[PDB]
């Protein structure tokens, strides 16, 4: 079917137009080298860079567990987004291999995803990571304030504390206790009334990046693990000290467990 | 890729060859020899291998025969045939290092018989593989191998520059056999998880360290270890079905774990296995949850733990009316700073004066919390205050005196 091209322009045009149409795993894995076969320089564009963008992204998605490979095709061709997604699922240990692969595979990989962008990714991740809380579904403004109801808006038994924390319900927006609102779908309980899923698109990408609040409260372990990845070691330590100073002032507040704090 | 392609086809050959009913094992013996030689050549010159393994029969069953581990299964040291190259045997030892790390006992011997390579490491390896049964006399072994169960587990145990895990499992089997009292064959057939669980029920005085050592020796999987640990804890509690004394008996079990967080998860999961009316043992069981989750501080875990504690108070303890057990639990709250569910209950449960129980403050924190409760939860009854800040009392009396003095001046 390829060799039966009508005109020489047609072969290149089809080869180019094909890839963007929601490709498949093997579909890409073949059509890539297919366009490679006889095109060389016929349309450089951002085309060569885009080809590279999977030329290593395959190997990237190709270091995980067998069952882990399944969701890896969800964004297996946006490697910059791929590293972040790898960070997202709290799946630290898997990152280390990806980091080593990127560093060994940077080798002139003119893909924009320069290691400095990686450092930015990691820094932002850590800042989010050790970050310490210190009739219709309601909107963001309609969400009940954290300090509004000293007792839970639903349970009304456990006071708001670092250990005795709460959440915002999805039904009326009240500060309903997860114990009182342990369900997922007037001020009614969740029953009475989750890792990243990345895509090629940036809209839901921004939505999730503004949403994926790592529900696990701030346990240094995750922070140390994440930080141990990037290369700006002295800068890493400066970031650590700065975050420490950020934490410091919270102590005098009376809604935290001072000992563990 | 010519060597790589050759390996691919070579491995492909056996994929079909196994399907045959009567496998000419000798015919494929050359095939296996060629496959290993191709691996060595690739190393010397140093998805594809994915599909190769996907149809690989390197672990071909009959290829892994027991007679491949016979008394002279390897060529002797003097049988070091000079058919090797300068770096061929070196890379061969390099891979054989992963092999001894791989631990396929039969496969390595098959390769050696095929390759005719005299790695004395393999020599001791073949010594130990059958020495597990001690099937040959000590003098009867090789001139380098001819020279008290653990006598074999430590005569040259460290001499294994690589593959020490072999001697480690060897000593593990030696200790297991000496303890349980069974032959090498009977012991070697039991499953690793089953044998570990059998060790778990063991209550011998000093078997704890040896058993933990053997658990390291097996090296099977952490999660199975955690499951076994939770089961052992539950079994000991069911058997039990001073208070400060058994704390160590409890903890030293959890000590067996690698990283306590998975153990905490397992214990939390096993907590649901409480028996009908299981209250006294389950109290300690729930108590252990905080002692686990606190030292590492997984905040969500502790949160669910606190939920569990309130649930134990309400669903069971409230109908149980076990005043002493509840008191001990409240002492063990850890986050006793957050004990509002029974804070006024103790005063309502006639514990207000009973809060003055002696010998209940080994660290003195119970009386301090009593003072905190007198300040916050129940202010006004100075009698329980004296039973349990005198500066607060002084300030209050001074304020009353000042108010009385100013009332006249008004």
């Amino acid at each position: 079917l390829l060799r039966r091209i009508p005109d020489p322009t047609m072969c290149l045009e089809v080869t180019e137009q094909s890839l963007d149409q929601h490709t498949s795993l093997a579909t890409s894995h073949f059509l890539a080298n297919y366009l490679t076969t006889h095109f060389y320089g016929q349309l450089t564009a951002v085309r060569h860079r885009e080809i590279q963008a999977l030329y290593v992204g395959s190997k990237i998605l190709l270091t995980l567990p067998e069952q882990h490979r399944a969701s890896y095709s969800h964004l297996s061709s946006n490697p910059l987004f791929m590293l972040e997604q790898l960070l997202m699922n709290m799946k630290v240990d898997w990152a280390t291999v990806a980091v080593q692969t990127l560093q060994q595979l940077l080798v002139g990989q003119e893909i924009g995803f320069t290691m400095d962008e990686v450092d930015s990714l990691l820094s932002r991740y850590a800042e989010k990571a050790l970050d310490f809380p210190y009739a219709t579904p309601p909107a963001r403004h309609q969400w009940v304030p954290d300090e509004t109801e000293s007792i839970c808006m639903v349970c009304c038994r456990e006071h708001f504390t670092m250990f005795n924390r709460r959440h915002h319900c999805r039904r009326c927006g009240r500060l309903v206790c997860s114990s009182c609102s342990t369900k997922k779908m007037a001020r009614v309980c969740d029953q009475c009334y989750v890792e990243w899923i990345l895509d090629l698109k940036e809209e839901e990408n921004e939505l999730v990046r503004s949403e994926f609040y790592y529900e696990q409260a701030p346990s240094a372990s995750l922070c140390i693990a994440i930080l141990n990845l990037h290369r700006d070691s002295i800068a890493c330590g400066h970031q650590l000290i700065e975050h420490c100073c950020r934490l410091s002032k919270g102590l005098t507040n009376p809604e935290v467990d001072a000992g563990l704090l | 890729s010519s060597m790589e392609e050759r390996h691919l086809l070579l491995t492909l050959a056996g994929h079909w060859l196994a399907q045959e009913d009567v496998v000419p094992l000798d015919k494929l013996e050359e095939l296996e020899k060629q496959i290993w030689l191709c691996r060595i050549t690739q190393h010397t010159l140093g998805s594809f291998d994915s599909l190769a393994s996907e149809f690989s029969f390197s672990k071909l069953a009959a290829l892994n025969t027991s007679k491949y581990l016979e008394l002279n299964s390897l060529p002797s040291k003097e049988t070091c045939e000079n058919r090797l190259d300068w770096k061929e045997q070196e890379s061969l030892n390099f891979l054989i290092g992963r092999l001894l790390d791989d631990g396929c006992v039969h496969e390595a011997s098959r390769v050696c018989r095929y390759f005719h390579f005299y790695n004395p490491d393999v020599a001791l390896v073949l010594h130990c593989r059958a020495l597990a049964s001690g099937e040959a006399s000590m003098e009867d072994l090789h001139p380098e191998i001819h020279a008290e169960v653990v006598t074999n587990l430590e005569v040259l145990t460290s001499k294994c520059l690589h593959g020490k895990n072999y001697c480690r499992q060897v000593l593990c089997l030696y200790d297991l056999a000496k303890e349980l009292g069974c032959s090498y064959t009977d012991v070697a057939a039991q499953d690793g998880e089953a044998m570990l669980r059998k060790i778990l029920a063991s209550q011998q005085p000093d078997r704890c360290k040896r058993a933990q050592a053997f658990i390291s020796t097996q090296g099977l999987k952490p999660d199975t270890v955690a499951e076994l640990v939770a089961e052992e804890v539950t079994r000991e509690l069911l058997t039990s079905s001073n208070p400060t004394e058994e704390s160590q008996t409890f903890l030293q079990l959890t000590t067996l774990c690698q990283d306590r967080t998975l153990v905490g998860m397992k214990l939390l999961d096993k907590i649901s296995s409480v028996p009908h009316g299981e209250l006294s043992c389950t109290t300690e069981l729930l108590i252990l949850a905080h002692h686990c989750f606190t030292l590492t501080c997984h905040m969500e875990g502790i949160i669910r733990v606190l939920q569990a504690a309130h649930m134990l108070t309400d669903n069971h303890l409230a109908p149980s009316e076990e005043y002493g057990l509840v008191v001990r639990l409240l002492t063990g709250i850890g986050r006793y700073n957050e004990m509002t569910y029974i804070f006024d209950l103790l005063h309502k449960k006639h514990y207000f004066e009973v809060l003055m129980r002696k010998k209940l403050d080994p660290s003195g924190t119970l009386k301090t919390a009593l003072l905190d409760y007198i300040k916050r939860c129940r202010p006004g009854d100075s009698e329980k205050h004296n039973m349990i800040m005198c500066r607060e009392i002084g300030e209050n009396h001074e304020a009353a005196a000042r108010i009385q003095l100013k009332l006249i001046e008004s």
